[PDB]
Formats: C-alpha cells, structure tokens, sequence
C-alpha cells in the first residue's frame, strides 16, 4: 500500500491522506480508516461501502472530514477540513470482509502500514 | 462501548484469558488484534474462534452472554503485545475498539 | 413443552417448540486446483504411482462428460424455490469472463469476495493442495517418464492428496451435477464454520447455526459449474437460518367415530403437521418431510410454507362451532390405530379390536374403554392393539384435558354422500 | 404361488407369500475409543503422519457439534414409532452416570451386559483398536513432536486403523445424528452376527435373520449418543424379526369401466397393496415404503399395519354383493393402463388405445379386445399399450380366472355427484 | 422457450423442452474376478497384509450372506416394472449351467456375447485385475505363511487392488442386493462407454447417451447374482432412451379464486405436470420422480406415462368449453401461494395476505393487487408473499397472456357438495 | 474368583457353597451351578436369574437345595440340604450371557476352577 | 435328552465331526465346551458357528433340521479333550447336557 | 483359424472357402466376409447373423455367392459360383460384435489371415 | 458410399489428422482399420472414440456433422499404413468400405 499525503501543518487547514497500490482487488471490498494518537489507543474514523454509499463517521469527525473512492484508478481518499490539533494520529487504511452489510462479523484486516500525520502550533 | 482490563501478566509458558466486555457484543461478533510497538495492528482472531491462515495455533478464543475472551495457550514471550478488541455498535454503523490490554510475559 | 388433548375432536397440540425458519440462500464458490496432470504420462509399466495418476486423470475427464392437498403443493413449491435459486446464480458464474474473475480474485489467496454481473456477492475459496503436491513434487518426481521410482514415499503421500479431489468427483458424478447435501468433501468444517460467519444475519442466529452445523450442512446443496483448465468449479447453498425462536406447535389427530344405533360415524382432521407463528402471522408447513425436531428446536423452511387465517387456531378450541373452515375427512367405516405425540398416544380402538397398556414394571395394567382415549408417558411405558406393540416417547412435560362432548357424537351425519375427503366440518354434520 | 383374477373388479389377487414381521427393537451400545489424540502435536512441517493425525483430530472435533388416505396416515405411524423409540433409549444413556457405568462395564473384556436405569436391558460393545495402536505404537514413535519420522510403516498403518473411525464420523455428520442404515462401519459382520443371535426371540426366527442380515441391516438405523472424553459412544437399534411364516397375499386392481350408449363408466379399487393373517387378525400394510419381498419371502413393518375386520377379504369374492364397505374410487373418464401382479398383468385399455402382447418369439401375437383383460405370464414375455412395452415376470404358478359380470356394467350408476375418490361402493352404484 | 399465461384457469403452460424417453433396459453382466484369497492364512500376527487380506477375505463372505390419483399410480407401475424386469434376467443367469457359460465366454479375453437360455442377448464383461495380482505376486511374496514381510510395497499395492472390490460390497450390502443407482465402482467409465455403444438404438440417441453419461448412469441400478467360487457376478441394467427430441409441454396452476358478495368461491387444475407427444400421442408423466430437466431436456420414463387422450390440450386453451373432462378441485377457502415457472411465477394472493415484487435494483418495485397474477421473469427479481421471498428463474424467452374471465368468476357453484378433491369441472360450476 | 465350603460330610446333613470374587459385574447376569461327579459327564444343578427372580433347579434336587444371591456383597450361594451320597461332585460356578430371559442362547462362560464337595461313610 | 457318541478318533492333520442331536435343538440354540482333565470346561463354540475370543479359528460348526455339529479343523495335538454338547428342554427353563465325546488325536 | 478352399480356377467354375477353429465362442457371433483384390482397397462381401437369419450380400455378388454356416461343427462357409476373373482377392473371415441387429455399431474385428482364392485364364 | 484422402504426409512426432466422409456416418458409427501392407487388417478405432486393447494411447479420435478423423498424436514409425474406414448404408443391412489413405512418415 503506497500511502501518502502524511506530513504537518499548524490547525485550521486541510490535508488529504490516499491510500493506494492495493494488492487484493481494492473493489468489491469495503474499506475503513483507523487512527492511533501516539501512544494511545485505536479510534474508528470513517468507512465506505463497495459502491461508495454508505458514508459514515464518527461524531469525533462527523462534520469536518470526508471519505471518498475511485474504483477505476484503485485508490481511497479521506479528505480533512478545518484539521484540529487532537486530531495528530497515524492514520492507517483498512478493509472491510463483509459480503452483505446486514452480516454480523465488525473485524478489520489487511492493515496498511502507517501515515504520519501531524499538527503542531 | 466496548472495555478492557488495561494490563495483564502471566508467566512463560502459563495460559492466560484477555476479556472485552461491552453490551453490543450480544448482536455483533468482536475482532481481535494485537500491535507490536510501532507496527500496525495484526489480525490475531476473529467471529467465534476463526484464526487467520497464518496465526499460530495458540490463539483461540471463546465467547458467552455479552462477554469475549482471548485465550493464549502456552504464552511464548513473543506474545507480548497491545491487544485491541473492537465491534460494531448497536447502530450497526459505528464501530469502537477497547482501550487496548499490555500483556507482558515474565 | 405443554401437550392439550382435545375430546372435542380426539386431537393433541404440543406447544412450546422453537423455531428455527430458513429464510434465505447463501453462496460460496470453490475452486479445487488438480494440477498439470493431464501430461504427465508413464512409461514403465504398472507401478503404484501410476495407478493414482491415472485415477486422477480418469476422474478429470469424468466431469467433462457430466451434465386442495396441501401437502402436495407446498413441497412442490419447495423444491422449485430451491432449484431455481440454485440454476440462476450457477448460470451466471459460468460465463468464461466471471471463470476468470473469479481465478483472478484467489490468485494470491484462499479466499476472496466477488461481486458477480448479475450483481449477487458471493464468496469464493481455493481448495490449492493438490495443485501444489503435483507441481511443486510430483512433477520433478517422475523425470523421463520413469514413474515406478524407488521412493514410496511419493505414492502413499499422493494417494492423501488426491483423496478429497476424488470423493467430490463420486457425489457429482452419482447425481448429475446437484448433490442433495454439502458432504463432508464438498466444504470441510473448517471452510463452513468460516462460511456461516459471513452470512447477513444477526449473532444470535449464527452463534445457534455454529453450534448446530450438521442441520446447516444437510439442508444445503451443491451445484457444478464445470471443468475449467485443470481446475474444478463447484458453488454450495447455504440455508440462512434467519429467523429463530418464534412459536411453534404440532397438530395430531385420530380417527373420531362414534355409534348411534349401530352405525358408526366418523371424523378425522385433515389439518395435521407443523405451525409456526412469525412477526404476527400463522405459517402451516404439510410436508411430511420439511420440519425436523431436535429437542425444542423445529428446523423449518419457509419455501414449504402456507400462510393460513390467523382465525384458524380456532379450529383447536371449539371446532363445533368456529365459523373458520376447518378441513376434516368424513366416513362411515371406523379405522383403529395408535398415532403417537411427543407426550402420549393417541389410541382409537374401536369394534372387534382389543387395546391394552403396559409398563415395564408389569406387563398389562389395564384394557381400554373402546373410543378415542388418551394414554399419558406418565401413565404407560407401552400400548398394544391387537398383538402390535408401541413405545411411548418418555419425556417429561405437562399434559391437559380439554372436556366435550365429542363432535361425532353430538350431530347428525349427513345422509348423502358420506365418505367426502378433506371437507370442511360443515358439510358433513347438521345438515 | 397362486394368482387369481376377479374379474368383478379387474382386479388380482396373489397369495403364499410368508411374512416376516417387525415386533421389536434390540439396542446394541457402541463405545469406539479414539484415544489422546488431541494432545500428540507435529513440529516439523508437512508429513504423512501429521496429515492423519489431523484428520483424526479434525474428525474427532468436528463430531462434537452434531446434536380417509390410510397411505399418508399408515407411515407417519411407522416412522414416528420408530424414532421415539431410539430417542427414548438414547436418553437413558446420555448421561453421564451411565456412559461411566457402560465403560466401567467393558474396561476388561470387549463384550458386556448392561442395565440402565430406566428399566432397560442392552448389550455393549467395544471396538477398541484405534486406541491400542494410539497409545502402544504412534505415541512412542512421534517420540518429541517429530512427526516426519523415517519409518513409513507407521503412516500405513495408521490409515488402516483410524478407516473406520472416520468413516462413522461421515455417516453422522451427513445424517444429522440418526442414520438412515445400519452400515458396515457402525457394525461389522461379526458384530452383527453376535447381535442378532442374542435376540429376544426362538430359534426360528434368528435362523431367517442370520441368514438375512443384509436385510436387518437395512431396516435398522443408529443414533450418536455423544464424544466422551476420547470415546465415541453411538447405539444401534435393530430389527425383532419376531413373527414368521404367516400367510401373506397382495391386491392389484386396474380401472374396471364399461359404456352405455357411449357415454363411460368406472371405478378402480382402492385396497391395493399387501395383507396378512397373525394369529387370527388380518393386518394391511398401506404403505408403498414399508413392505419389500425377496422371494417368496414380503418382508414388513408392523407399526405401519391398520388392522382390518375379516371380512375384508370379501371384497376379494363377492364385491357385488359384500356387506363390508369396500373401498373404490369411482368416474366417468376411462383411463388405459397396465397394472403388472407376480404372474401376470392387468392390462385395461379403452377408446382411442391399441394394446396387444407379443413374445421374443415373435414380435406380436395378438391385438387385444378393448376392455380389462387378464395377460398371463405364461401366454406372452411382453406386452404394449401404444409404442410402450412392458416386460412380464417370469415366475411360475398357477393361475385362476374367477368369472362374473364386472360391478362397472351391472348397477346404474349415480347421478350425482359421479366422480368420487375414496367412499364406499355403494355411494357410486345403485342408487 | 415459450410460456403462455391462461387467464382462464391461472395455469401457465412452457413449451419447447424436448424430450428424452426411456424405452428400454439393457444388460451387462459383470464377472469380477477375487481370485483364491480363502486359502491364504498368516502366522505372524498384525501386520498389513494381514489386515487387508483380511478386509478382503471378510468381504467376500459377506455377499454370500444376501439373498384417480394418477400420481402414485403412475408411480407404482413404473417401479413395478423396473424391478421385475430386472429380477427376470437375473434369475435367467443365476443357474449354473449359466454362470459356468459366461465364465467360458470370457476365459480368454475380457469381454463377450452370449444368448442366455431365455433367450436375451447381454454383453459379458471381467473385472479381472485383483485376481491378477493375488495369483501372480501376492502368492508367492508370501511363503510358508510369513506375512509381516519387510517390503512395504506389497502392502501398498493391495490396498489399492481391492479397493474396487470392498466397494461394490459395501453398496450391495446397503441396498440388499439392489442398488439404487449406478455407482462408479459397479461400471466404470470406460465401461459405460462401451456398454452404451452397443446399445440397439441408432446413432443419434447414442451420441447424446455419450454426453450425459451421468443422467444414463442415474437411472440405471444392478442386481447382484451372487458369488461362485472366487468371483463375484453381477449385473447392470442400464436405460435406453430410444427416443430424443420429441416435444414436451410443462403444466403449472394456482388456486382461481374469485368473490361474490363476500364469499369465496376456488378452482386449482389437476392436470398438472409434465406432458409429451410422440408418434402422434400424447402421454402424461404424473409422478414427481421421474421427468428430471436439463436445460431444454426432459429426462422421463415412459413405464410411469399415462395416454392421456388428444383433445386433452383443450383444457389450456377453452376450458370454460371443452368437452374434455378437465380435473379440477374445488372448495371455498381461498389458499394463498406462489407457484413457480421457468418463466415466471403465478402469486395467489387473497383474504389479507400482504404480497409484493422486488429486484436486486435498489427496494421493492410494487404492491400487488388481490387475486390470481402473474409475475414475468423479466418485471422481476424476486417476490414475497407475507414475509416469505422467492427468486426468480433467471431464463429468458417468450412471454404470453391469453386473456380471458376466470371460470371462478363466471360460474354459479354448485351448492352441495361445494368442495370436491378431484372432479371434472361440471360437478363444480354452471349447475 | 474365589469359591468355598468345599469338604466332607457324612450324607443326611447340609453345606453351603459359595461363588465370589467376580471380576465381571456380577449385578446384571444371571448365574448357574453345575456339577460334575467324578470322572462322569456334566450336570446342571439350579439357576438364578439377575434380579434373583427364576429360582429354577433340576429334578435330581427339586425339593433340597436353595439357589440364593447378594447383589451388594457379590456374592452367590447354594444350600445343600440332606446331602445324599449320590451328590459326590465338582460344583462349578458359571455365567449366563442372555440379556432378555425369552432368548434362544443356552450357553455357559466364566467357568468358575471348582469346588469339590464329598460325601461319604 | 441330548445325544451323542461315545468316543471318536481324528488321523493328526485332519478333519473331524463331533454331532449331538436332540428334538429341543431345534428350538434353542447349543452350546459346545472343551474340557481337558481335571480343568473346568471352557467353551468353545456358540451359537451358529460364533468363537469366544481367543479359541482359535479352527474351530467351527454347523447346524441343520434337529442336529448341531462341530468341525474340528487341522486337528491339532492340543485339540484332545472331551466335548460337551448342551441346550435347554422345550420348555426353556432347565439344562441339559449332552454327555460328553471323549476325543483322540493319532 | 483354419482357412481352406483358397486355389486357382479356370472362370465359369465354382469353388468353396471355409473359416473354421475359431478360438471364441463362434456360436454367438455374427460373421462377415470381407475381400482385397490385389493392391486394391478392401469390399464387404457378405453377412451372416448368428442364428443364421439375415443373409445379405453386395451387389457384386448379389446372384452368385451363399453364405452358410455350421454351429454344430463351428464352421462358416462361403460358396462361390460361377466364378468371374474380376473375384481374383484375399477372402477375410470377419466377426460382427453386435448384440442387437438394430445397434448403430458397424464394425469388424477377429480378422483371419486370409485365403487367396486366384481365379485366372 | 464413403470418401477418403488417398494419401497424406506427417512429420515424424507430429500429429496427422485422417477424415472419412459420407452421409451415412451420421446415423451409424464408424471403424477404423489399419493395414500394414502384407497382412490381415487390425482394428484400431471404433466408436465415438473406443479403442481395442494393445491399440496405444496414441491414436484417438472424433465425429461431427457427418465426419469422422483419426488423429494420430506423435505420430510414429509404426503408424505407416494404409487406414480404412468403413460403415454402413443407409438402410443398414450393406457395409462399405472407404479407400484407405495411404499414410507415409518422414
Ligand atoms: C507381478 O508379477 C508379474 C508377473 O508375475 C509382473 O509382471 C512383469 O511386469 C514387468 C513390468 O513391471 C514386465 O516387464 C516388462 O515387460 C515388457 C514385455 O513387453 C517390456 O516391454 C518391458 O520393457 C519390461 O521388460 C514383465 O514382463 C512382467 N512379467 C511377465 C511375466 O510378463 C509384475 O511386475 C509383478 N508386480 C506387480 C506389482 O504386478
Ligand atoms: C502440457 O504442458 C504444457 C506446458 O508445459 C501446457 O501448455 C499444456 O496445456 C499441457 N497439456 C495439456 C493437455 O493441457
Ligand atoms: C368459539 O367459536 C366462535 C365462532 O368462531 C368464536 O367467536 C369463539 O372465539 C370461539 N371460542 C373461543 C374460546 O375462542
């Protein structure tokens, strides 16, 4: 997974980080964006579903970032706005089992490695 | 939201039990993952006692009421580890991970 | 459980069962990978090694060669549903483009999701070993041809190898395609309990279908797809069990005659078998053979279902004068039988026949009353008409009489035609 | 053999069969003792041993998560009897207390008698091989996890002894937990010889059975009780063949119709099907399922028997004219059919069919008149109805014809309603 | 394929299947050849010769140790004739002047002709390769009765060479000496092949044979002749389908039921299943079992037709008017239910059933109307009658509708007796 | 297996002899003695069936000995009583394999080694 | 009352029929013991042609109409002892024994 | 096998051919004979059904030739009469495997060595 | 009347595909003999594809519409011959032969 978009700025600008180079057939998967605070736990941010409905985040995140796809070049977006300084975390790009979305199973696999984000004053 | 015990201990070679506890675990089955310092999270188990092709044998797992738990037998030293379970609410739409459990071996 | 017998009609209800309905279908495609062993050829004779490559090759090429009652009505509906479900998603991998699709998708790894064009997401396995054995081994094993080599290590340990590949061939092959359930070779327990984890359905459900695997596994069935390459493609249905613990009861019923100045007259309920209750409607299953009990549990499908008035109980509480249809059979001649219940028996006994219960203690504790009676587990460990004996299901539970006096007893017979089949009580009484 | 034909009613009757009938059931106990496989472990990558051993285990695993129309109504009769009966039994054993006692029983010596607590007496069998060559062979030979061990007899060896374990786990988990059959792996030759000749019943009998097994194979079934620690305990329930040699006779009757200025009449028997005398009383077998002949020999359940009145052979002599209620279904659309019997064939063909019978002698010998007629085994190797060619029975016995007016040409029949399915005669005739 | 909708009787009817007629039996008569394995004995405990010599030796005494409703009419003819026609030649062979005949027959080569002394023609064919290896290797790597010998691989060797044997055992011993089905032990491949060549039928039909070798190998079964000395000698009956591409129609109904001042008033079509012509008549195949579809073939069996008159069609197109007596049944209560098509689906839906059309395109498309309707493969996916869901069959092809008023809703009833199982359509309506 | 109360005693008196030590769970199988006088063939002398019920002997001692068993000791007894000079023979313990009493079995296992018992002058 | 000879012989190496014959044996099955002297009888054969475990399979019999027979096979030097048939009476409720073949191996 | 009769003739003449000591069971077979004229390709002669119905012939030989066999002696003839010079060929006994005339199949097998039957001036 | 090639060529290890014709062959099988030029015909096919023991795995063939092939696959040093098929008219009592093609290998 040839991640990218990763770097620093000070709060209150946007930022996009690409995850990308997929080896599995990036469509027909459902994909997930999940975040590490350094040192801290894991933390849910986003997911899309194979068609690109089913836009969904968590209420951290709710009105200022943005998950998007392209199944033609086989890339994920996550697009942030009016970035915050809790939001300095690795983020990593993960993909989703499910065959229907009514199914029980909640686990994630092949996590891509990390993308350093950070803000600073 | 899902919970854990935020460190565990057990002595080489002993088996030890990690638990999630969480009320939307009766609905939707947990993911296990463990993170090596700096590496991203691994898949260790999954669903009700499904490894992952390449988990050592060691791993299994077990669930009962709103309660799961990883079980390590015969915990080798190259066991130790943050361990991460993680579900979706009762939303069906957003997921949550624990706080995480450090094992450490002695 | 709670058994009621009802005099009113000489009928048991045994309520308290589970259900678990079959609501839905889920796929998985296999791709079973058998080598380049089309070129390997021997050149020196008969020899261990030859006899299981030529078995290999003779099964390969086998493949290529291949391919109101209601009662009646529901099991036919049944099967269609089944088949029709299985034939339309088959049809539509086994285009070349999705073929490769799918080899694609599992070039890397066992096991992947695919969307087909027919817009169904199936779930796809590669079943690699043998593939593996005959190419990493056994290819540079038999250099020039010379296959009777001195190593026996290579012909006990291809003979494991090929083992499944061949048993999937023998249940194909002796059904024409469509196996009549997932046998052990088709999906291993490994393969299916990852299989049941990703169908859309609640935990609830799946944590019974995991526990319960060898009901998943029976209702199921495969279907060949073909012989692609050198690699088998077959898909398997799975039963989504989607919904559990709903209401259940059993009907059972014995022929109700009774004797008015020496001619008999008689009623039987035609309304016999399975109902289930389910998100406030009454689903009547007749077959004989699409409900099976495991304890509580009653595992049902949902194709072989008829939907019926939810006024239609009525018929189990006061048939004498519900004004719902309910379907009974009129006659004339008396018929003596035992029909058995999960809590007692049923026994008609009537003219020139003798009944008698027993126990294992002792043998005879009483002769029965003629009439329809009910004998209780509690009561009798064996009954016995005319010289055939029957054992009494012995589990424990509760049992209740509802009193009246019987209907065949109370009205009149029609006087023409008696012996009408699968009526409604109306037109055989009080004319 | 003898056969007659009643033309009354186009309908044969033959008779001599001896019976053999179900009365019973006798439970044999298995215990099959799988030993501590589950704890020997491979170290040392792919290998034969290893690929037994985990099918072994895997097995052992895996076998922890199982667990009136008198047709219609004879069989759920039958079948309903037969299962709680086994179910019954099962849950004596089940628990744990007995499992000790049973193996407590069997731990010096491979045959034993028990009693279980619910007042019941069974036999007890060990098969006990698999353990012996687990913990007396392979535990010393895998010495320290090292499963790739240089001598191959061990992986041999091991294929042989673990066969039969593995082949019951496959006939329960494709069953559910109760078997159709009695296989070979449930029950080897020797133990089903020593199984049936303990039988609660004379000499006689047993002599027919041990003579018969593949028979009592077939009729019996099993059911798992459970895995207890490293034993697998399943239980057989076998066939009391404890009445035999009583007279037997089978009725097959075709459409008998007639014509009045054009317009057609019939009625076609619906008492078809096997009969016999015990001890006096006259029992019938409806069932397509439940009777099955070898010979000379119909072999039958008793649990599907309705129990008729004597006089019901009646309607084998005197149909026009018997007080007992024979059963008929009658209308007004001459169907043509062959309906074959041991010695012969009913062949009924009216307008707009040409039937004729014909010999590998010469191809044809005779066009038929229209009408029911009677085609004696004898008299043609073949007969054909339009473009369709039965083969006749070869069998040797006498025949009769019984003469008479058929009923369809001798009464008026009734106006209204004329098409009746199953009533007694004299609701169709003589109104 | 073309699918017309009869609004008249809610009915479709599919035509364009082709048909595949079974009109005959042929007979392979097997010899397989065990050799003299009854004089080898073994003198140095277990070993693994000794425990597949006496897997074999077992085995092979084992065998010594075997001996109008038009529906279950047809049936009942149908399994009738397969039996006994088989049963006749088996007790043709079963003499040993016979036996003795075959076995000089086939004494130089493996495969032969003879003319039984009744007069039938059977290819001979020796299943020679397990005598081969016992009388030529076996026998002489043991001597004096060493048996746990040092070399592995004639213990490997064996265990493969029997292998044929122990299984054609174990089906007969399963089936008493009857299998159901043709399994690939009883007739391998090349076997079939070569039977199926001979058979008398022109070139045509054989080349389809040859192609659906699985279908021809499903429909077949054996019968076991019994064992003298060291073979075993069995036969294969195997179906000649003597007529292909001949046209097919298949039949489907639904209840037609209609209102009249809040009453019900039904009609369901009897006459329902498969139908096909031939030389100029027509034949009616009632049973389930038989007719099996492969894409546009229909695989039947023409012992279980019945020749349904011509002029039997005109119930599918003016049934209100035909003089034929078209089968219906009749009643009040309205049954809600979906009946499938190839084509289509037929959704009765009355008396507050909640139903309704779906597709995999995003939701549900439509609410449906009350009463008898019919949903095209190409409107839908998928449609569910009160919380039930089917699928659809995906084939495309011709739709039509033949409009008309349902007889349920032009009709008087009849006013007693209003339900009737099984009448022509004048006992029900227009009185 | 241990058996006892073999000896001598002058004819008109009583002896019991007894059956023990079973290695077989003696609680379910019915039980048999039989006896064998010097160098002549064998005799059955009275059965026992395992609830104790079918107390059953043969006509040469119908009316003296006593088949009797202790199902909670394990133990199994016969009383002879007015021993006649006749009776001089080994009395062998042995067991019945039958599990239903109507069956058509009618052999002997378990032959216990014996217990001589003489009478003389 | 069972039946049967006095004493027979066996040439070493080959095959002898012992036979007991008696009405009741049409009815219930024997029973045949081996008893070398001064030891307790031990059976050999039960039944229709069914071995104890441990006698060798050299031993085997046959029934047929009112007569039970047992077929010594190779008879060995080990095979001299007396035979026991046995059966119940008609009544199925008392023993008999048949006396006994005395049998030599020249 | 044995064939016989093969020898030269003057034209107008008649001749008799035999195939006989057949090593399979000639009493069930249906047999042929095929004929090559030399260096020429091969032509069916005539045929024999196994009961000895069915006698057939090319029209070569339409009017001249008979095809007889013996089941008794197992023996087959063919009988040649006026005898033309274009008939100068090897005569093949041939075996016809058919279990049932109206079978599809239609070839030979069992081919003899042949005879050399040489009518000439 | 069947029509066949008269002669045709193959490089040695290459396969050669011979074909007979003629309406019949649709409605009745076929057979293909070999002849090596002193000596009695040997049938090497029959069928839709069946072959005689002894005849090697190397020959096989083929039908469509109405045509039959012979394809010699690897072609050796022994398969020089002349191969003549043969079948039957189309009322089924004449059999004809095809005049053989000649096959030669370099
Ligand atoms: C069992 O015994 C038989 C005979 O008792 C053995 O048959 C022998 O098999 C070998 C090949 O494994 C034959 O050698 C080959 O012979 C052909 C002859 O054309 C030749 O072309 C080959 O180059 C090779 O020399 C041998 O002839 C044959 N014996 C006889 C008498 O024909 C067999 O090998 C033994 N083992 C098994 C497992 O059957
Ligand atoms: C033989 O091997 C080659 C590649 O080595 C392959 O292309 C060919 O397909 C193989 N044979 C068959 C029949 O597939
Ligand atoms: C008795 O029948 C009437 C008529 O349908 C019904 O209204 C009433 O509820 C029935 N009795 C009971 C207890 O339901």
């Amino acid at each position: 997974l040839v991640q990218s978009g990763g770097g620093v700025v000070r709060p209150g600008t946007s930022l996009r980080v690409s995850c990308a180079a997929f080896d599995f057939n990036f469509r027909d998967y459902g994909m997930h964006w999940v975040r590490q605070a350094p040192g801290k736990g894991l933390e849910w941010v986003a997911g899309i579903w194979y068609d690109g409905s089913n836009k969904d985040y968590a209420d951290s995140v709710k009105g200022r970032f943005t998950i998007s796809r392209d199944n033609s070049q086989n890339t994920l977006y996550l697009q942030m706005n009016s970035l915050r300084v809790e939001d300095t975390a690795v983020y990593y790009c993960a993909r989703d089992p499910r065959t229907h979305r009514e199914g029980a199973l909640s686990h994630f696999d092949s996590w891509g490695q990390g993308t350093l984000v950070t803000v600073s004053s | 939201e899902l919970t854990q015990d935020p460190a565990v201990s057990v002595a080489l070679g002993q088996t030890v039990r990690i638990t999630c506890q969480g009320d939307s675990l009766r609905n939707y089955f947990a993911g296990w993952y463990q993170q090596k310092p700096g590496q991203a999270p691994l898949l260790v188990l999954y669903g009700e006692n499904i490894r992952p092709s390449g988990i050592p044998d060691r791993f299994s797992g077990s669930s009962s009421g709103n309660t799961v738990s990883l079980t390590i037998t015969g915990a080798q030293a190259e066991d130790e580890a943050d361990y991460y379970c993680n579900s979706r609410d009762n939303s069906g739409n957003h997921w949550v991970f624990g706080g995480g459990t450090r094992l450490t071996v002695l | 459980l709670k058994e009621s017998y009802l005099e009113e009609s000489c009928s048991t209800i045994t309520e308290g069962y589970l259900s678990v309905l079959r609501t839905g279908w889920y796929t998985n495609v296999f791709t079973l990978e058998v080598g380049d062993v089309e070129n390997l050829t021997c050149a020196d004779g008969p020899s261990l090694i030859k006899t299981e490559l030529d078995l290999t090759k003779s099964a390969l090429r086998e493949l290529r060669t291949c391919s109101f009652v209601l009662g009646a009505i529901a099991c036919g509906v049944a099967t269609a549903a089944a088949v029709t479900a299985g034939v339309a998603i088959a049809k539509c991998i086994r285009l070349e483009s999705e073929v490769t699709a799918i080899k694609n998708c599992l070039k890397k790894t066992n096991e992947c999701v695919s969307t087909l064009g027919c817009g169904v997401r199936v779930l796809a396995t590669a079943v690699r070993e043998l593939k593996d054995f005959v190419s990493k081994n056994l290819t540079r094993a038999i250099n020039k041809n010379k296959c009777d080599i001195p190593d026996l290590k290579m012909a006990v340990s291809f003979s494991q190898f090929n083992r499944r590949f061949l048993n999937v061939v023998r249940q194909f092959s002796d059904n024409a395609g469509i196996t009549p359930a997932i046998s052990k070779d088709l999906m291993t327990d490994a393969e299916l309990a990852r299989a049941i984890s990703n169908m859309p359905t609640s935990a609830g459900q799946i944590k019974l279908m995991l526990e319960n695997r060898c009901m998943v596994r029976r209702k199921g069935f495969g279907i060949l797809i073909g012989v692609y390459g050198s690699s088998v493609i077959y898909m398997v249905q799975l039963p989504i069990f989607g919904v559990i613990d709903t209401p259940c009861w059993i009907v059972k019923a014995a022929p109700s005659c009774s004797e008015k100045k020496g001619n008999y007259a008689c009623l039987l309920r035609e309304d016999q078998g399975w109902y289930c209750q389910n998100a406030g409607s009454t689903v009547y299953y007749p077959c004989e053979k699409d409900c099976e009990t495991r304890g509580d549990h009653v595992f049902c499908d949902t194709a072989a279902g008829i939907n019926v008035a939810e006024q239609s109980k009525e018929c189990n509480i006061n048939i004498s004068t519900t004004n719902y249809p309910c379907k009974v059979s009129c006659g004339r001649h008396p018929i003596s039988m035992v029909a058995l219940s999960p809590l007692g028996a049923l026994v008609a006994c009537y003219k020139g026949v003798s009944c008698s219960i027993g126990s294992n203690r002792v043998g005879i504790i009483k002769q029965l009353n003629k009439g329809c009676s009910y004998i209780t587990n509690q009561d009798a460990d064996t009954v016995t008409i005319d010289n055939t004996v029957y054992q009494l299901s012995k589990v424990e539970g509760e049992q209740h009489v509802i009193k009246g006096r019987p209907v065949s007893s109370s009205f009149d017979p029609v006087k023409f035609p008696q012996d009408q089949f699968n009526v409604a009580l109306d037109q055989c009484f009080e004319s």
